[PDB]
RNA sequence: AGCCAGGAUGUUGGCUUAGAAGCAGCCAUCAUUUAAAGAAAGCGUAAUAGCUCACUGGUCGAGUCGGCCUGCGCGGAAGA
RNA sequence: CGGCGAGUAGCGCAGCUUGGUAGCGCAACUGGUUUGGGACCAGUGGGUCGGAGGUUCGAAUCCUCUCUCGCCGACCA
């Protein structure tokens, strides 16, 4: 399994996404955080802070 | 896996061919242009990549709505049986709102005179229904048009808990739902068609076969701008059954209008 | 062709013929009416 | 359909039918459907072939049965050895004595009148015809 | 005084200019597309009342010209 | 009965404004010019147009037409 | 396809022989008791007897005709 850290995603049953390690310490077994904004995932929006993660490309403004 | 991308390779190479996703049914769309366009794609996949797929047919949404009133039917729940019980009484009135202006399907307000439901629970009891509405019982597909007026209720000091109010509400809804005897709605698509001049008598006659109705049409240079309301269900691969008539001279556009009545025989294809 | 046990004109353009003792009905504007065995 | 309400006996003797009619002619309305045959009209037919008439008289006029079953019929079930009691009341009939006016009707004129009975007579086993109410 | 040449016995709409919707194609089977409809008709309608049901016999000739056998509210 | 000419005007005669032009269908079933022509018996129409009959005059030139009750017949009627 | 024997308050069960009143107890409910719940202690509502139709002064009742559902055996070549 894998956790999708974000405020609303769209990923569902297909389109291989990159996966990386990291336990959540919140769900027994969930030990891998999803790669957001990568291979087949569109990363979250509404965010600019710490956008290096969550795949949020640079704000124009 | 290897399949979906295998088409994306050929979904960029042919700018007329597209590949959507059946969000509401989690599947895929081959967006071609005719018998041949669809054919070779299958075989181009078939041998060039040695990956077999089965042609199918699109899906629909099938959302529901009630057609009558409900009186007050309750939903009280008390899972006490020792410990911290789950208590909550919900007696409500759900109604057939119009499919009109207002955006979302249902509608909810309170009607508890004495505040007999204390504060916090309302949004709480509600959320389960806010959740409940992602799918309807009548089919297993979402619903719209809930004119719910919360009549009354009743609880317990330190036992009546939100879990109960999310829970107890649902039961009130199920019973309430059966007392308003709803029915399915299917996607009705606004569709226009251009017809030479002469095969119009066949295109108009065609829509009658497909349940559509005569709702405006005007003539032009070498065509006519036809309009009808037809459910998307009766639109599988229109062009084939279309071109075959007008020497393939017609040109149509499909824009969604609004859901509407699903008839008797249509209502039970819901079978599963 | 309609072999109805009781033939009769379904129109005006229909006709009544007595071929072979057999009762035959012939229509020129709608072949569907064509029937014998009356 | 037509059925006697709470009569006196479950079962009735067969009984012959020899004899002319006595419910002679057009009493109520203007036209009638007089029968020429001699046959056990069943309860089913009377109704089945009655709505089979009202459709052609859309909503105008007045339709009148001059008959009523009041006659049980006793038919045995399958594979039942002869005897072992009397049968079961499977359905009801209304005997017809040649000459009986079945369906008097009034309202709509002669033309459409000739029709309603035309369709109706088709669904009845007895050969019938048309009659008109005359002075005396 | 003729028979069906290209001509019509339709639309009563004088003042609600460009009478496209209800009638435009009712005679547009033979191609009386909305454009040519009222420009010469209204240039002739400029004698009597608008906002009324003015029937008109659309006598479009074999050379696309036309003068009318129109009528007043029947 | 054929063979001939007409069968037109107001009038798309309303509505359900979905298109319903004599003719989907429901209501009305008017009157002109009238020898007559139904705001209509039928085929047509996306819906008009189209093509006939109702009814009326030319020639023609002898009887002819429509219902009803009975006689005797035909079909319905395919087995090793 | 007959044949005995039930069907009675939400539920499971008395009253039925011999015709004159509808009960046993649990459930729902009310309060008491505990901080609260479980249990417990005293009270209330709650069916008019599957249904139609007869006979009776009176029909849950005794029956006939329909129905509803359990069990019995539907056989010998």
């Amino acid at each position: 399994t894998s956790y999708i850290g974000g405020e609303g995603h769209n990923l569902q049953e297909h389109s291989v996404i990159l996966i990386r390690g990291g336990r959540v310490k919140d769900l027994p077994g969930v030990r891998y955080h999803t790669v957001r904004g990568a291979l087949d995932c569109s990363g979250v929006k509404d965010r600019k802070q710490a956008r290096s993660k969550y795949g949020v490309k640079r704000p124009k403004a | 896996e290897k399949m979906g991308l295998a088409l994306g390779r050929l979904a960029k190479e042919d700018p007329s061919f597209r590949v959507w996703t059946d969000e509401e049914s989690n599947q895929t769309i081959i967006a071609g242009m005719g018998e041949l366009h669809l054919d070779i794609i299958v075989d181009r996949m078939k041998r060039e990549f040695n990956v077999e797929a089965n042609v199918g047919k699109p899906q629909v949404a099938y959302r529901e709505t009630i057609r009558q009133k409900v009186t007050d039917v309750e939903g009280k729940h008390a899972k006490q049986s020792g410990g911290r019980g789950q208590y909550g009484h919900v007696v409500i009135d759900m109604y057939p709102l119009e499919p009109g202006s207002n955006p979302k399907g249902y509608e909810f307000i309170n009607d508890i005179k004495g505040g007999v439901i204390p504060g916090e629970y309302i949004p709480a009891v509600d959320k389960g229904i806010q959740e409940q509405l992602k799918a309807g019982p009548l089919a297993g597909y979402p619903v719209v048009d809930m004119g719910i007026r919360l009549h009354f209720g009743s609880y317990h000091d330190v036992d009546s808990s939100e879990l109960a109010f999310k829970l107890a509400a649902s039961i009130a809804f199920k019973e309430g739902f059966k007392k308003a005897k709803p029915v399915l709605l299917e996607p009705i698509m606004k569709v226009e068609v251009e017809t030479p001049e002469e095969n119009t008598g066949d295109v108009i006659g065609d829509l009658s076969r497909r349940r559509g109705m005569l709702k405006g049409q005007e003539s032009e240079v070498t065509g006519v701008k036809i309009h009808a309301e037809v459910p998307l269900s009766e639109m599988f691969g229109y062009a084939t059954q279309l071109r075959s008539l007008t020497k393939g001279r017609a040109s149509y556009t499909m824009e969604f209008l609004k859901y509407d009545e699903a008839p008797s025989n249509v209502a039970q294809a819901v079978i599963e | 062709m309609k072999v109805r046990a009781s033939v009769k004109k379904l129109c005006r353009n229909c006709k009544i013929v007595k071929r072979d003792g057999v009762i035959r009905v012939i229509c020129s504007a709608e072949p569907k009416h064509k029937q014998r065995q009356g | 359909m037509l059925q006697p309400k709470r009569t006196k006996f479950r079962k009735m003797h067969k009984g012959r039918n020899r004899g002319l009619a006595q419910g002679t002619d057009v009493s109520f309305g203007s036209f009638g459907l007089k029968a020429v045959g001699r046959g056990r009209l069943t309860a089913r037919q009377i109704e089945a072939a009655r709505r089979a008439m009202t459709r052609a008289v859309k909503r105008q006029g007045k339709i009148w049965i001059r008959v009523f079953p009041d006659k049980p019929i006793t038919e045995k079930p399958l594979a039942v050895r002869m005897g072992k009691g009397k049968g079961n009341v499977e359905y009801w009939v209304a005997l017809i004595q040649p000459g009986k006016v079945l369906y008097e009707m009034d309202g709509v004129p002669e033309e459409l009148a000739r029709e309603a009975f035309k369709l109706a007579a088709a669904k009845l086993p007895i050969k019938t015809t048309f009659v008109t109410k005359t002075v005396m | 005084a003729k028979k069906v040449q290209a001509y019509v016995k339709l639309q009563v709409a004088a003042g609600m200019a460009n009478p496209s919707p209800p009638v435009g194609p009712a005679l547009g089977q033979q191609g009386v597309n909305i454009m040519e409809f009222c420009k010469a008709f209204n240039a002739k309608t400029d004698s009597i009342e608008k906002g009324l049901p003015i029937p008109v016999v659309i006598t479009v000739y074999a050379d696309r010209s036309f003068t009318f056998v129109t009528k007043t509210p029947p």
